[PDB]
């Protein structure tokens, strides 16, 4: 039994960085598999990056080369370490945790469908000046 | 040859009846829960969830003609008539070829997840699953369509009339039809799984399982269960080119239901995609 809200969404500019936390409540996060999807407006929820229980990630290919998710069990805590951001990355951020850890990550995108547990999502904005 | 007629009658009647009979049970309980289980607990699909259902839909077919094959074989006689007789050889073979192809395309898929977890590629989609579906549904009516061509030059019409390509019409335009539909329908697609099950290996070890799990176990149940009988319809047409003929289709005729048992333990395919499926249906239950 997990609540999940994500942080450090803001406004970047192009070829700029930014970090996002996916926070967990409740009794441990150690058997769940993390995952990050992003939804631009008017487009569909897309996976970016996801964490499985035993600490291998996945990325996808167009973040593959930038982004960094990385867990700290002990602070309940899953990071997504965003470098050289573009206006294409603008986005609500959201995470999702699966209790079956080594689950999600062998298709984000399809097994997300199966997962009652999401943030409310955090906004990422890159644009210039 | 009075000895071999005695078991060829006993085979059709006490072995074939037992065996798809068997079958009939074990296949209709498999395929309805997990046809209902995708039904009710399913809601977004991907490549393999469309390849499996339609898997079970190629199984259903042929589980719905076994009542009607049983009751022949265990009175002796084909009693259904023309059109019967063309929609169950049409099913029967349809089941075997589009069978292994649905296997041969979630074999790829899983090659495909491997190295692209978040689908992005084009041959990745549910849509593009679907067209390959109805692609296999097409290509495997074509290559069933020449026994289909030559069943209505048999007397059909005469309603008890239904005869098999492998014992019956010219050897060598049946043994043509039956090593090329050997090759397209069972070694090739075997083949093109064994290929991805290597493509897989290989990158596993680039990067240092489930993946292989599948793929392992599709490539085990095809090359046991299609072997024996893909050999024996060769050699019992090759044969028609005496006693060693009645002793060849005994054995052809024990391969049979062997080939199928395929089509009573394929649901199995549907808790090896990683999805915890297994799980999912016992929650509803
Ligand atoms: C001498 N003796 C006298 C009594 N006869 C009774 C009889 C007549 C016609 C059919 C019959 C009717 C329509 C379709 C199919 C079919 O597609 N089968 C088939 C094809 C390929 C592979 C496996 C099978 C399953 C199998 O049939 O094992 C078979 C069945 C029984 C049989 C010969
Ligand atoms: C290219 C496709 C070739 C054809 C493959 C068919 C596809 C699967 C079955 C469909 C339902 C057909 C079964 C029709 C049921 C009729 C029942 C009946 O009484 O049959 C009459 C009898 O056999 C003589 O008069
Ligand atoms: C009509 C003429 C024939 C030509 C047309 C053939 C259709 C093949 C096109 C595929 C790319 C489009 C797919 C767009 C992305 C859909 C994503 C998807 O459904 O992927 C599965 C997902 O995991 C859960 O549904
Ligand atoms: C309309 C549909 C018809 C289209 C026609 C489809 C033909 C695709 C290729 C088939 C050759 C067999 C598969 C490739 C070779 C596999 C050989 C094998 O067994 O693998 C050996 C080894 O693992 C490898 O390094
Ligand atoms: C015998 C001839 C059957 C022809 C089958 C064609 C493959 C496509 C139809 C089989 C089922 C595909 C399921 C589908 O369209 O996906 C729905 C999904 O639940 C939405 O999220
Ligand atoms: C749902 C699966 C639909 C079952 C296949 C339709 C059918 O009845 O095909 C068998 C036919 O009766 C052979 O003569
Ligand atoms: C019946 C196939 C007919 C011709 C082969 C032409 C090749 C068509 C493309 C084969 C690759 C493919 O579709 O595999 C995707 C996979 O099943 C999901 O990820
Ligand atoms: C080049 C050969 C052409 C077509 C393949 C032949 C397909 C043959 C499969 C049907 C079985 C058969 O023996 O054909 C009937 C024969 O023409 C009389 O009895
Ligand atoms: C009838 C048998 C069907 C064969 C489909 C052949 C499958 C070929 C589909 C291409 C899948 C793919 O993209 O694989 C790339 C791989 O790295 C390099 O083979
Ligand atoms: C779970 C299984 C339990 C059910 C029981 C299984 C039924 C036995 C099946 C086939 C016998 C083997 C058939 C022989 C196939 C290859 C042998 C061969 O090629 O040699 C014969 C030769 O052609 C003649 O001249
Ligand atoms: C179950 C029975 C297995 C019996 C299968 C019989 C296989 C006989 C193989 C063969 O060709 O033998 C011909 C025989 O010698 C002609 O008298």
């Amino acid at each position: 039994e997990v609540q999940l809200v994500e942080s450090g969404g803001g406004l970047v500019q192009p070829g700029g960085s930014l970090r996002l936390s996916c926070e967990a409540s409740g009794y441990t996060l150690a058997n769940y598999a993390i995952g990050w999807f992003r939804q631009a407006p008017g487009k569909e929820r897309e996976g970016v990056s996801c964490i499985s229980s035993g600490g291998s990630t996945v990325y996808s290919e167009s973040v593959k080369d930038r982004f960094t998710i990385s867990r700290d069990n002990a602070k309940k805590i899953v990071y997504l370490q965003m470098n050289s951001l573009q206006p294409e990355d603008t986005a609500v951020y959201y995470c999702a945790a699966d209790p079956f850890g080594e689950r999600l990550c062998i298709d984000p995108n399809t097994f997300a469908g199966y997962l009652e547990t999401w943030g409310q999502g955090t906004q990422v904005t890159v644009s210039s000046l | 040859c009075e000895n071999w007629l005695a078991l060829e009658n006993i085979l059709e009647k006490y072995y074939l009846s037992a065996f798809y009979g068997i079958e009939f049970i074990v296949g209709m309980l498999g395929n309805f829960t997990v046809v209902f289980g995708y039904l009710f607990c399913m809601k977004n699909w991907n490549s393999s969830n469309v390849y499996l259902f339609n898997l079970s839909i190629s199984d259903l077919a042929f589980l719905c003609t076994l009542p009607m094959l049983i009751r022949s074989y265990a009175t002796g006689n084909w009693t259904y008539g023309d059109v019967l007789c063309i929609s169950n050889r049409y099913v029967l073979h349809a089941n075997l070829y589009t069978s292994i192809l649905f296997l041969t395309f979630i074999s790829i898929d899983r090659y495909l997840l491997m190295k692209f977890p978040f689908r992005e590629h084009i041959l990745q989609k549910k849509e593009f699953a679907i067209l390959i579906s109805l692609a296999v549904w097409v290509l495997v009516t074509l290559e069933v369509l020449p026994m289909l061509t030559f069943i209505t030059s048999t007397p059909i019409e005469k309603g008890d009339s239904c005869v098999d390509y492998a014992s019956s019409g010219n050897p060598k335009y049946s043994l043509i039809y039956s090593l090329c539909l050997t090759l397209l329908g069972f070694l090739i697609p075997l083949s093109v799984m064994c290929f991805f099950y290597y493509k897989m290996v290989v990158f596993l070890k680039k990067r240092s399982n489930k993946p292989l799990r599948l793929v392992v176990l599709a490539v085990v149940i095809f090359s046991v269960l299609f072997t024996p009988y893909h050999i024996m319809r060769n050699v019992r047409i090759a044969s028609r080119l005496g006693c060693s003929q009645k002793a060849i289709n005994c054995l052809y005729i024990l391969t049979r239901p062997l080939a199928f048992l395929n089509s009573a333990v394929n649901p199995i395919f549907y808790f090896l995609v990683g999805d915890h499926f297994r799980d999912m249906l016992f929650s509803k239950l």
